[PDB]
């Protein structure tokens, strides 16, 4: 348990030892880390973390890098962290469907600072090889009373009033500009215009909404007089 | 419905004109009539089958149903003074003191002597 | 007719061929019998000897004569005793060629008929015959013994005596055997009857009007007795020629015997506390008489042609709609058709004019009720086309256990002591006449008390049996009767319980009334004075009325029927007896009790504080309706547990703390073709009608208070809002709109979602149309058929209480749970309908533990007593579950399967449900029946079953709040006021069901939770405490492959293979609940 | 190394998306020449398990 410093696979494993609570009589909880490999704008100069703690966020990234850092002398900023859906309640986007899990993503500022934590958490990964003592406590911050009744709190009025108000706003523009676009007499590039039924409303919706005689031929009454005599 | 009471219903429908109407009469084809009918008798029985008789009679007050009835026909015929007309009772289930208790809302003596 | 008669004729031959018998034993038997008539030959005969002789001679023999009571005296016997050679017969279902293969044994009956030159035609008075016959078989017994120490069978014989169904004035002798002629194996027993000729005696001077014994009332056990013994063997001839005269006599005679025997009903003497009168031997004559004849015509309702489905649907359906008792009676000739008459001789009265014999005076009035009310609902359910009730009818033993026999039950000890100590320990009196009209002490008591208990109590129950505990019917051949000294008597029994079938409709009547008044007192109302005593008094009504009455108090932990009883055994029966119902009494000390005045003196039948609720919520109604909108409003129907009457505790006001505090109510707008086609826009529109109408009800109606709370119960929608109002009726609502939009729009986005997003999304429709469309129905049809069965709503509040106790209601659903409490009353086959709440509640554990969900379904006729199911509807919902078992044959995605008119699917309630919750409830509901089976009906009992295992757990985390929520929460041991901050409503809430619903959430892929939601009543004496349960599913228990979608928190046991981290799992629990976790146990 | 019917439904209640356990369970029905019943468990496996993993898919 001692040598597990890495994995074959590419990830390298991160622990974490927690405090000596009052009815246990130290763990140390493992995450894990790859460079991230992708071609969109937003998701480049990232890090892949798999088996975070408890409500991960942006200050205890900081904590972490800011450990990280000061031990090794590497500098790494922080810019922003993706994915954070551990509870199991954002994976369908049902809005634009009528209209990746306990892992998350973390952006930096620039390949310096992802290179710097690359090569600090490569030496933390060697303190887990040799020194399992070196290595960085984790602290949630403790979901309490005051946390769970925060969610238990009632709503504001005037959040709610602007919410609406904006979101029936810019729906209301959105819908207009889009009956606008599929009733304002489409024709191709050669002549070719569009049918429009009244009161439709989207060309995505257009896009988704997309008797014989035996008796009569003197071939057909000799073929029926042949099958009956 | 739902509390076994075989009912009957009857409901009624003039024949409006528009606002913009300059024909004197506004009739309605026959084919809108029966179509109409048929809109009509299908809510009239989808929502007194889904309904229970209290529950009927509390829909049946404020007027919701005849409500109903021209926000569905809106689009065959503009019509006017639609109106549940007549309600007529024709079986009653087994009899429930406790039921009776219940939707209207245990006493001793005065020791004579 | 011709499906059921397949399937009902192939399931009768199963059953036959399944419980036929043993010819190898039948031949061993015969071989047997022929040889006791060999030994009966070798027998010698006895002389004319008088008292004296007879005792010197059984005096230094060591038999002694088991002489009936009273017992010969000298002073009275002129008259002798002898003994010669009797005639040999043959009885039984043996005789009748219909025997089976009983498994506890079966025995057959053979009869030593007297000789005439031995009678006198004055030996029918006073006991002369009766003693006859017990000296008779002393001599018969004593040479059968000699003749046995003769033959040296007695290594393996055993020979006891017995009475004849339990008749103390006949006894008869018993013969059974142990471990050439050892026919233990057969589980055989034979007995030896003593009988007198045909006609020996005149039957129409021991007709049971007549009297016998001078000493006037008649003796009608002592004619019966005399007459059968005179008469046993005509009526085997008449059953072995109508037998030959029909084609399936010993099938119906075997379909009778099985059904009987699995009623508890046998031709045991009834009139002493026990259940019988009706078995095998008065079926058979029943046959023969409706193949004689019966009608009132007298015309032949029962045809010889008939099958055997066919015979036994017409007993059954005569005896359903036939009295034997009270306005009717049956009339037949053995030697002259049966013939119905109106005249009932107030007893069961089945009348061979050719005997001059009533056949069913073993029977009691109550045996007989008990009796035509099951065949009224096995006639029931033999018209069931529907559904078939084979299995049901026979394949089921309901005499297992008489709190599930009976609603009621009561235990009274009766020290009672001697037959002088009679005079000053019963109230009643025993003189000379009471003798003779019970010549048995124990059938006067027992037609005592069950007079005395059937006045008191009258229309507030439907039927009433006694048992008394204690009976025995063997005794050693040394011995003259049968001697038992224990239970503060010198009589067969210890004690004695009485069991009782309500009426639920006349249980809570606070008032007994009786007869009315005048001045001239009418003896009616005198001796309902005269019965009622003290208690009774004069009192009038608002209508104007002077009547006798007598009034109770209600109580929450006794009912008026256990009051009566008390006074009524204490008053007219005895100043000693000892009246309990110490089970009753726990199980509404349990059932929790609302923090309300007078809830002391609430019974369980006062749905008051969900009438206050209704009518709040009314208010509330007409406000919304007088409310004007850019819309109508077109509906409002509540939804709440509480409306349907059957959330775990009563309402109370103010009383926020409560989990079914703001009930749901369903609101929905008119048809407005302009909603949004978007759902997060038409969401948002519905936000904004509930915000219009906060503002207009702050506007207006400022006594109310209001806010919105956050919802996103139903996945993937992250905006649902539910407008919660309090009202100074001290009660809260949410408000929800309802849409044919958003079923719509969640149909479009089933249709436009990928091939492997369909079933999270069907779920996720399934979740919403539970939540929304099923529900209404549900609690309206659940209203409706609650009001037609009282019960049920203590039984499911009960329930409800079970399973929190138990811990499984953070996986099983309010409605899964009603529709398994309602499952025993809209099916209360074989049993009656529960009018108890311990009958009701054990009626469903039963039915729990007795399922199967692998292979059983369960479809429930919502329905009124007597729109039920039809065949195309019944048929449509076997192939839905047929084809869901054979997409699901074992129940990883589905364990139980319920269905209704509501649900045609059967899926909406049982969803999202582990196997191993599925497996946990099964089990407990197993080891709930094994320690009642075991270790007895106690309050002992009833806090083993009510107590949590707590084992089986991997882990345990104890933990409490820190307020205390019982009182606050309104259960007894309170709030009167809203506060002012509803952010300090929120606070004062209650947090832990949100963690476990979250914890779940999270580690859903790897853990499994329980916890106990209802704190109020499960949290101990604060009502704080509370406990997490949690198990580890067994693949994340092993150890895996480390992938990017593995989806735990692990630990690597090598450089590719992880396995969890377990320690790792439990400091994140401690995390989350920091300010909470008291305790931490693990595996 | 689930033998039996009911160890296999218990290891699928380990993880009902792990197509390993769901190989194992048909691969056992092939073995004992149950061609129906694995063919349907593998419509069963279609049926349960999650849509994140296409590579299991």
């Amino acid at each position: 348990i001692e040598d597990i410093s890495a994995m074959k696979n590419g990830f390298i494993v991160v622990p974490f030892k927690l405090p000596d609570h009052k009815a246990l009589p130290a763990s140390l909880h493992f995450m894990f880390a790859k460079r991230h490999q992708s071609s969109n704008s937003n998701e480049s100069d990232c890090l892949f973390l798999v088996n975070l703690p408890l409500l991960s966020n942006i200050e205890h990234m900081k904590k972490f890098v800011g450990q990280l850092c000061g031990k090794y002398d590497t500098v790494s900023h922080v810019e922003e962290l993706l994915y954070n859906d551990e509870f199991g309640l954002h994976e369908v986007d049902l809005s634009a469907l009528t209209s990746p899990r306990n892992t998350a993503l973390l952006k930096f500022v620039d390949a310096a600072s992802i290179n710097n934590c690359w090569n600090a958490l490569k030496k933390y990964s060697n303190l887990h090889a040799k020194h399992p003592n070196e290595l960085f406590e984790w602290t949630y911050t403790t979901p309490s009373f005051t946390t769970f009744v925060n969610f238990y709190k009632p709503l504001d009025i005037d959040y709610l009033k602007e919410d609406i108000h904006t979101h029936m706003a810019i729906f209301e523009q959105r819908e207009a500009q889009a009956q606008e676009d599929v009733q304002s007499s489409i024709v191709d590039e050669d002549g070719f215009t569009l049918v429009v039924g009244k009161n439709t409303k989207s060309l995505n919706s257009i896009r988704k909404k997309i008797k014989a005689k035996k008796d009569f031929y003197r071939f057909q009454v000799r073929e029926r007089k042949k099958q009956e005599i | 419905t739902s509390d076994d009471y075989v009912l009957r219903i009857f409901a009624i429908a003039f024949t409006r004109k528009q606002a913009n109407q300059v024909k004197r009469h506004s009739y309605a084809q026959s084919s809108h009539i029966r179509a109409i009918r048929k809109v009509i008798s299908e809510i009239l029985t989808k929502e007194v089958q889904g309904s229970t008789l209290a529950q009927l009679t509390s829909k049946l007050i404020p007027e919701v149903i005849n409500k109903e009835i021209e926000n569905a026909t809106k689009d065959i015929f503009p019509l006017q003074n639609i109106h549940v007309r007549k309600v007529k009772l024709l079986k009653q289930p087994k009899f429930d003191v406790g039921a009776l208790m219940a939707l209207h809302g245990e006493e001793k003596g005065k020791k004579v002597t | 007719e011709l499906f059921k008669s397949n399937i009902f004729k192939l399931q009768i031959d199963e059953l036959l061929e399944q419980v036929k018998l043993k010819q190898k034993h039948v031949l061993k038997v015969e071989k047997f019998l022929h040889k006791l008539y060999d030994i009966l030959q070798e027998i010698p005969d006895w002389e004319e000897k008088s008292l004296a002789e007879v005792d010197s001679f059984f005096k230094n023999k060591i038999v002694s004569v088991p002489f009936v009571d009273p017992k010969p005296i000298p002073q009275n016997t002129n008259y002798k005793f002898n003994y010669k050679k009797p005639d040999i017969s043959l009885i039984g279902s043996f005789a009748l060629k219909a025997g089976i293969y009983q498994p506890n044994g079966s025995s057959i009956d053979t009869l030593l008929t007297m000789p005439k030159e031995l009678f006198e035609k004055k030996d029918f008075l006073n006991f002369r015959c009766l003693h006859k016959r017990s000296v008779y078989l002393a001599y018969l017994t004593h040479h059968l013994l000699i003749l046995l120490k003769k033959d040296k069978l007695d290594s393996f014989l055993q020979l006891e005596y017995s009475y004849f169904d339990n008749d103390p004035l006949l006894p008869i002798l018993r013969i059974s055997c142990s471990k050439d002629y050892n026919f233990y194996k057969t589980r055989f027993s034979i007995n030896l009857l003593i009988g007198f000729p045909y006609k020996v005696f005149e039957p129409k001077k021991l007709l049971p009007n007549r009297n016998c014994i001078r000493i006037l009332p008649a003796t009608p056990l002592y004619n019966f007795s005399v007459l059968s013994s005179s008469t046993h063997e005509n009526y085997l001839k008449y059953l072995y020629k109508t037998k030959k005269q029909t084609e399936s006599f010993v099938e119906a005679t075997v379909l009778g015997r099985l059904w009987l025997q699995q009623r508890g009903f046998s031709s045991n003497m009834s009139h002493s506390g026990s259940l019988g009168g009706f078995g095998t031997f008065e079926f058979t004559i029943l046959m023969a008489a409706l193949l004689n004849g019966g009608g009132i015509n007298s015309n032949k309702i029962l045809l010889h042609g008939f099958s055997s489905y066919q015979l036994f649907k017409g007993v059954i359906k005569y005896l359903a709609t036939m009295d034997l008792c009270h306005d009717g009676h049956l009339q037949f000739h053995s030697n002259p058709a049966s013939k119905y008459i109106d005249e009932g001789f107030q007893t069961p009265t089945l009348f061979d004019k050719s005997t001059k014999v009533n056949i069913l005076t073993k029977m009691t009035v109550s045996s007989y009720q008990i009796l035509k009310e099951y065949a009224g609902e096995t006639l029931r359910m033999l018209n069931n086309v529907v559904q078939d009730q084979f299995s049901n009818i026979f394949l089921t033993n309901i005499s297992r256990f008489d709190n599930l026999k009976y609603d009621l039950c009561y235990d009274v000890q009766l020290p009672l002591g001697k037959y002088n100590n009679l005079e000053t320990s019963l109230a009643a009196t025993f003189g000379s006449m009471e003798r003779v009209k019970f010549i048995t002490l124990e059938n006067f008591l027992a037609h005592k008390i069950t007079n005395v208990a059937r006045y008191a109590l009258g229309d507030r129950i439907k039927y009433i049996q006694i048992e008394m505990v204690g009976q025995k019917s063997d005794f050693p051949i040394t011995k003259r009767k049968v001697y038992s000294n224990t239970g503060g008597n010198h009589f067969n029994f210890d004690f004695v319980r009485v069991k009782l079938i309500v009426n639920p409709s006349e249980c809570d009547k606070l008032v007994t009334k009786g007869p009315a008044h005048s001045e001239t007192m009418s003896t009616e109302a005198a001796v309902f004075k005269n019965f009622w005593g003290i208690k009774s008094s004069l009192r009038r009504f608002k209508d104007g009325s002077i009547t006798h009455c007598c009034v109770w108090s209600t109580s929450s932990s006794e009912p008026i029927i256990s009051s009566i009883v008390n006074f009524a055994l204490q008053k007219h029966v005895s100043k000693k007896a000892q009246i309990s119902n110490e089970t009753i009494k726990k199980f509404h000390n349990f059932l929790p009790l609302p923090n309300l005045p007078s809830s002391a003196k609430t019974s369980v039948l006062n749905l008051s504080s969900f009438f206050n609720l209704k009518k709040s919520f009314d208010d509330l109604y007409k406000i919304i309706f007088q409310m004007k909108l850019p819309l109508s409003v077109k509906s409002i129907l509540p939804v709440g547990s509480a409306f349907r009457y059957t959330s775990l505790c009563q309402p109370v006001p103010f009383a926020y703390s409560d989990p079914d505090f703001f009930q749901d109510v369903i609101l929905e707008f008119e048809t407005s073709p302009k909603w949004p086609d978007e759902i997060t826009s038409l969401e948002k529109a519905k936000t904004a009608f509930l915000l219009k109408i906060q503002e207009e009800l702050s506007a207006n109606s400022s006594t109310y208070r209001s806010f919105f709370s956050r919802d996103e119960s139903i996945p993937y929608n992250l905006e649902i809002v539910t407008l919660n109002i309090l009202t100074p009726e001290g009660y809260g609502f949410k408000f929800r709109v309802l849409t044919e939009r958003d079923e719509i729009l969640y149909l479009r986005a089933i249709a436009n979602a990928r091939n492997e997003l369909k079933p999270e999304l069907e779920a996720t429709f399934l979740k919403f149309t539970a939540k929304y469309l099923a529900s209404v129905r549900h609690t309206r049809t659940l209203e409706n058929i609650s009001h037609s069965y009282q019960f049920y709503s203590p039984v499911v509040r009960l329930f409800k209480r079970w399973l929190d106790t138990h811990l499984l209601l953070g996986h099983i659903t309010d409605e899964l749970a009603e529709l398994i409490a309602i499952k025993p009353f809209v099916d209360p086959a074989p049993y009656f309908i529960p009018g108890s709440l311990e009958n009701g509640f054990l009626k469903v554990l039963k039915f729990i533990s007795q399922w199967n969900w692998k292979d059983d379904p369960l479809i429930l006729d919502l329905v009124k007593p007597e729109e039920r199911l039809t065949l195309a509807q019944y048929k449509g919902i076997q192939m839905n579950f047929t084809n869901l078992r054979n997409s699901d044959p074992n129940g990883t995605h589905l364990q139980f399967f319920v269905a209704s008119k509501n649900d045609p699917s059967g899926i909406l309630y049982s969803s999202g449900i582990p196997l191993p919750i599925a497996t946990r409830l099964t089990a407990l509901a197993k080891v709930a029946v094994n320690l009642l089976q075991t270790h007895g009906l106690n309050q002992q009992t009833i806090n083993l079953l009510f107590t949590p295992g707590l084992k089986d757990y991997d882990f345990v985390v104890d933990l409490r709040t820190p307020i205390g929520l019982k009182s606050s929460c309104g259960i007894l041991s309170a709030p009167s006021n809203f506060p002012e901050n509803l952010n300090d409503l929120s606070e004062k809430m209650d947090p832990t069901y949100q963690l476990v619903k979250y914890l779940n959430l999270k580690y859903k892929n790897s853990l499994i939770l329980s916890s106990r939601k209802y704190i109020g009543v499960n949290g101990g004496e604060k009502g704080d405490k509370n406990v997490i349960t949690g198990l580890i599913k067994p693949l994340f228990k092993g150890a895996h492959k480390f992938r990017v979608n593995l989806d735990c928190n692990v630990k690597p046991v090598d450089d590719e293979n992880v396995i969890l981290n377990k320690e790792a799992i439990f400091h994140e629990i401690a995390a989350f609940g920091n300010d909470m976790v008291i305790n931490f146990e693990t595996d | 190394a689930p033998e039996s019917v009911a160890d296999f439904e218990r290891l699928l209640i380990g993880n009902p998306n792990s197509s390993v356990v769901w190989m194992n369970y048909m691969a056992f029905q092939l073995q004992l020449s149950e061609i129906e019943k694995a063919r349907e468990l593998a419509e069963r496996a279609l049926k349960t398990i999650n849509f994140r993993e296409e590579a299991e898919k």
